[PDB]
C-alpha cells in the first residue's frame, strides 16, 4: 500500500556485493561496457501483511531472484527490486489502448487535449510497462503449500510526476553524454571536454528559441562548486554557457587546462534563455576524472 | 592571441584561444569569457620582459544588419545593381540610424528595430527619390527588420562577407616580484573531537616589500569546526625568514605567518618571487 | 615588556573546553633593544625559554599542556601551547597561573635572567532534540558514528516521553526533491538532491507504537551531516519536527 521509485548513482563494491539487487546490477554491468550506472534506477515496493502468519516473499523481475524474505503478522518490509528504465529511443509511446467493451460511445478528452491525453497516456502505459513482468510468489510459513501470487492492480494506484521522469527519460528534455579524453591527467596538460546532446521528441511543446543556452557547472567531488573565477582549481576558454539547438545532435566543448587539483566532477544545467528562474532541469551525468 | 615578446626568450606557450570551432563566439557585458594561457617557461627562468596580446574583435552592430542588407534588400543581382549603388551611402545614411534591441539580445530577439522612430521615417522617398527596389522595396524591408525577429538564423552564415576585421592588440606586462626561496613545513595532527576528513585547497606565495611579510593560511576542513590542533614542526629550508607559529589550531584565527623581512635570498630565479610553502601534515 | 602574552579559549560542547596561551615577540620591546644590539653588533634577540608552565590555579593545582613542548630560543616569532580544561556545567569560573622564564642573552656570558608569571581566569565563553510540545525528547543512541559502507546499518531512535499515552507516532524519511544567484539556485539543488537520493530507510512508516532500529541502507557517499529528510510525525495536527541529529560518513 504504497510505492516509489530511486535512481541509482554509485558502481559499489566487491566485499559488499552479497545482497540480491546490487550483484544483480554489477553481474549485469559485466558485460555491456558503456553503461554503468544512471541507467538501472530502483524501485521500492513495500509489502504488508494483514493476515496472521509469516511468509516467505519471492520476488522475480525480470531475471532477479530474491531471499527468503520473511515477512512477519502485521508486519511492512520493504523489498528492492532493480529495472533498467525505459527508453524512449526503443519504442514510441502515444498510442492509446482501447478497453474491452466496444460500446462506441466515442468520449471526449477535454483538457490542454495534446497534453493530458498524452501524459495520461504516458502514465498508465508506463504502468503498463511495470505492471507486465513483476511477478511474486508467496507461502505461508510452515503451516501450509498455499503458494499463490498477488496480483498488483487493486494496488499500484497511478503514478506521480516523480515517478515519470524516474521511470520514463523522455519526460525531461536533452538526453546528454559525456565525452572525455581521459580521467588520469597530470597538472600541466590541456584537454578537450566533449559533451553530447540529445533534443527530443519531447520538445514539440515551444520550437521558440530554437537557440537554448546550458551552463557547465564544476563540483568539488566533496561539494560546493567552484565559482566562475575558477582560481588556481580549472581554467577554460571562453564563457561556459555555450548553446545547443532545438534541432539535432549539437556538440560543445571547453578546454579544461588544470591546474593543482585533484578529483573534480562536470556536469551541466539547461536553462533556455539568460534570466534567472530561466533553469527548467538539471542533468545528473556527474563525469569525475582526476588530477595527479 | 598572446606572444613571444621582442627579445630570444623563445618560451613555450601552448595555450591559445582562436575561434576554431565557431567564428561567432559572442559576448554581452555581463559574464566573463574567460581566456587562459599556459606560458611554459624556456630553458632558463622566465623573465621580465613585455608580451603583447592580440585580439581581433568586432563590434555586433555592423554584423546583424548583413541580413537585413545582403539578404532583404538585396536579393537580386538586377534588383541591387544600381538601385544600391547610387544611394550606398545613402542607406549607411539610412542604416547607421537603426538603434536595434540590444537589450534584448541576449534570450532571443535579435534583428529587431526597438521602436525608435518608425512611422515618420518613411518620409524620406519624398525629397529625394531613386530606384524602387531601394527607395520603394527596403521600406519593406524595413518592416522586415522592425517585424520578423529571428532568434538566431544561423548568423555565421552570411558573416564574412561584410564583417570589417578591427584589431585592437595590447601589451601584457608579466608584471612580477624578485625573490626566490623555498620552504617546507611539516606537521602531525593532534586529536580533537574526531578526524573530520580535512581537505586542501593549496600551498604557493610571491612577495617583495619593505620589513616584507608573507602570511599562509590553513587548510580546509568540512566536518563539524572548532577542529582538531594541528602540531607543526618546520624544515625552514634554504633561506633563514623569520617563523610566528608553533601548534596552532585548525579552524579558527590562527595562521602559521612564516614572515620574511631578511637576508639570504636569492633573485629571480623562476617566473617571479617564489617561495614553494608545500605544507605537510603527514 | 619583552614577549606579549594572550590566552584564547574555545568552547568545544562536545568535548572539553580547549584553551591556548600564545607567546609572541612584542615588535615595540624589540626595537628597544635591536637598537643596542646593533650597536654591539647584534642583528636580532636571543631571548631562551627555558621553563615555561600554566598551573590550575586553585588553593594549589597544576595541568600539563595537551601536547609535547622543549626548551626552545627564538629571534623574533611566536608561539602557542593548548592545554584542555574541563567543560563546566553552569556557573564556576576556573583561574590560571601561566608562569614562564625568559633567559636573555649575550656575548657567551651576560644571561640577564627574568621570569613572569600572569594569572587570570580561563573563561572566555563566546545532542537532545527536543520535540518544542510536550518535552518528548528523541536521542539517537549512537549518534554520529556511522562509517558505512554502502551496506546495511542500524541506529537507535531513543524516544523519551511524558509516558501519558505512549503510542503515538510514525517515522518516514520523504525520499522527494524539495522544489526549493542561479548557482545558489544550483548548491541547493544538489543539496536537496543528494539529501534525497542518497539512503533509503528500509522501514518507511514504522509506526513506533521505547527504542528502534530504522535500517538504513545508503546508495551514495559523502558526509551526510544533520541526516535530514528523517521526520516524523504525532497524533495532533502537525508535529513534523526533524531529528537534526546524527551523522554518517558512508566510505
Amino acid at each position: 500500500p504504497s510505492m516509489d521509485i530511486i535512481p541509482l548513482n554509485e558502481l559499489f563494491s566487491s566485499q559488499v556485493e552479497n545482497v540480491d539487487w546490487i550483484e544483480y546490477v554489477m553481474s549485469k554491468i559485466r558485460a555491456e561496457s558503456n553503461l554503468h550506472s544512471r541507467d538501472f534506477i530502483l524501485l521500492l515496493l513495500d509489502f504488508r501483511n494483514s493476515w496472521i502468519d509469516g511468509i516467505k516473499l519471492n520476488v522475480q523481475f525480470e531475471d532477479f531472484t530474491s531471499n527468503e524474505y520473511h515477512v512477519e503478522a502485521s508486519h511492512t518490509s520493504r523489498i528492492i527490486v532493480p529495472i533498467k528504465k525505459i527508453d524512449y529511443k526503443k519504442y514510441n509511446f502515444e498510442n492509446t489502448p482501447i478497453p474491452r467493451i466496444y460500446p462506441g460511445r466515442q468520449f471526449i478528452q477535454s483538457g490542454l487535449n495534446e497534453e493530458q491525453t498524452i501524459e495520461m497516456r504516458q502514465k498508465f502505459w508506463c504502468r503498463e510497462h511495470i505492471i507486465s513482468k513483476l511477478k511474486c510468489n508467496w507461502k505461508l510459513t510452515t503451516d501450509q503449500s498455499v503458494t499463490g501470487s498477488v496480483d498488483f492492480n487493486k494496488f499500484i494506484e497511478k503514478f506521480d510526476h516523480k515517478m515519470v521522469y524516474t521511470i520514463y527519460p523522455g519526460r525531461l528534455f536533452y538526453g546528454v553524454q559525456l565525452l572525455l579524453d581521459e580521467p588520469k591527467v597530470k597538472v600541466g596538460e590541456i584537454i578537450n571536454l566533449k559533451i553530447i546532446t540529445e533534443p527530443t521528441s519531447t520538445c514539440r511543446r515551444k520550437q521558440n528559441s530554437t537557440v537554448n543556452f546550458l551552463d557547465i557547472v564544476i563540483f568539488d567531488s566533496k561539494t560546493s562548486k567552484i565559482l566562475p573565477r575558477s582560481n588556481r582549481r580549472i581554467l577554460y576558454n571562453g564563457s561556459l554557457t555555450k548553446p545547443i539547438s532545438t534541432t539535432k545532435v549539437s556538440e560543445i566543448n571547453l578546454e579544461i587546462i588544470p591546474i593543482e587539483k585533484g578529483r573534480y566532477e562536470f556536469s551541466v544545467c539547461i536553462s533556455k534563455s539568460n534570466n534567472q528562474d530561466g533553469i527548467i532541469q538539471f542533468d545528473s551525468e556527474n563525469v569525475i576524472l582526476s588530477v595527479i | 592571441e598572446l606572444s613571444a615578446p621582442d627579445t630570444r626568450n623563445d618560451y613555450n606557450i601552448r595555450g591559445d584561444y582562436i575561434a576554431t570551432t565557431p567564428a561567432l563566439i559572442t559576448f554581452d557585458g555581463n559574464e566573463s569569457f574567460i581566456n587562459c594561457y599556459e606560458i611554459t617557461a624556456n630553458n632558463n627562468f622566465d623573465s621580465k620582459d613585455i608580451f603583447n596580446l592580440k585580439v581581433r574583435y568586432n563590434t555586433l552592430k555592423e554584423q546583424l544588419d548583413c541580413f537585413i542588407t545582403d539578404a532583404v534588400l538585396i536579393e537580386g543581382d538586377v534588383e541591387w545593381f544600381i538601385l544600391f549603388e547610387k544611394w550606398k551611402t545613402f542607406w549607411e545614411l539610412e542604416i547607421l540610424k537603426k538603434l536595434k534591441y540590444d537589450y534584448d539580445a541576449f534570450k532571443e530577439n535579435r534583428i529587431i528595430r526597438l521602436l525608435k522612430t518608425s512611422i515618420d521615417l518613411n518620409k524620406t522617398k519624398s525629397k529625394i527619390r531613386n530606384l524602387c527596389i531601394e527607395k520603394a522595396v527596403l521600406d519593406k524591408i524595413l518592416i522586415c527588420l522592425n517585424k520578423v525577429s529571428r532568434g538566431i538564423a544561423v548568423c555565421n552564415t552570411d558573416m564574412d562577407e561584410y564583417v570589417r576585421n578591427l584589431v585592437p592588440k595590447q601589451l601584457t606586462v608579466p608584471v612580477q616580484l624578485p625573490g626566490f626561496e623555498q620552504f617546507f613545513h611539516v606537521q602531525f595532527e593532534q586529536m580533537e573531537t574526531s578526524h573530520d576528513a580535512l581537505h586542501d585547497t593549496i600551498a604557493t606565495i610571491g612577495n617583495s616589500l619593505s620589513y616584507t611579510v608573507i602570511v599562509e593560511n590553513l587548510s580546509g576542513q568540512w566536518g563539524q569546526d572548532v577542529i582538531d590542533d594541528g602540531g607543526y614542526i618546520f624544515e625552514i629550508l634554504s633561506s633563514n625568514e623569520w617563523l610566528i607559529h608553533g601548534q596552532k589550531r585548525c579552524a579558527i584565527k590562527e595562521k602559521r605567518k612564516e614572515f620574511e623581512v631578511h637576508l639570504i635570498p636569492l633573485k629571480k630565479g623562476y617566473l617571479n618571487f617564489p617561495r614553494v610553502e608545500i605544507t605537510n601534515i603527514n | 615588556l619583552l614577549n606579549m602574552r594572550l590566552r584564547n579559549i574555545s568552547l568545544k560542547s562536545e568535548h572539553c573546553i580547549l584553551s591556548s596561551l600564545d607567546f609572541q615577540t612584542s615588535k615595540a620591546s624589540e626595537q628597544l633593544t635591536k637598537k643596542f644590539i646593533y650597536p654591539q653588533e647584534h642583528n636580532s634577540f636571543l631571548k631562551l625559554n627555558f621553563q615555561e608552565i600554566s598551573y590550575k590555579l586553585i588553593d594549589g593545582t597544576s595541568q600539563i599542556e595537551l601536547d609535547p613542548i622543549c626548551p626552545l630560543k627564538v629571534p623574533l616569532t611566536a608561539f602557542s601551547y593548548d592545554s584542555i580544561s574541563a567543560t563546566f556545567k553552569l556557573v564556576l569560573l576556573p583561574k590560571s597561573t601561566q608562569p614562564h622564564r625568559v633567559k636573555i642573552t649575550l656575548a657567551y656570558e651576560l644571561e640577564l635572567h627574568p621570569n613572569l608569571k600572569l594569572p587570570v581566569r580561563t573563561s572566555w565563553e563566546t545532542s537532545l532534540v527536543n520535540s518544542k510540545l510536550s518535552n518528548v525528547k528523541f536521542k539517537f543512541i549512537n549518534s554520529n558514528i556511522k562509517v558505512i559502507k554502502g551496506e546495511k546499518f542500524t541506529m537507535r531512535l531513543q524516544i523519551i516521553n511524558s509516558s501519558s499515552s505512549p503510542l503515538d507516532l510514525v517515522v518516514y524519511y520523504n525520499n522527494t526533491i524539495n522544489p526549493i544567484t542561479l548557482e545558489n539556485q544550483y548548491q541547493l539543488h544538489n543539496k536537496y538532491r543528494k539529501i534525497a537520493e542518497g539512503i533509503i530507510l528500509l522501514s518507511n512508516d514504522y509506526k513506533i507504537p521505547y527504542f528502534a532500529d530504522l535500517r538504513f541502507i545508503g546508495i551514495m557517499s559523502g558526509y551526510y551531516g544533520t541526516l535530514s529528510g528523517l521526520k516524523v510525525l504525532d497524533l495532533n495536527t502537525n508535529e513534523l519536527i526533524e531529528v537534526g541529529n546524527g551523522a554518517s560518513v558512508l566510505i
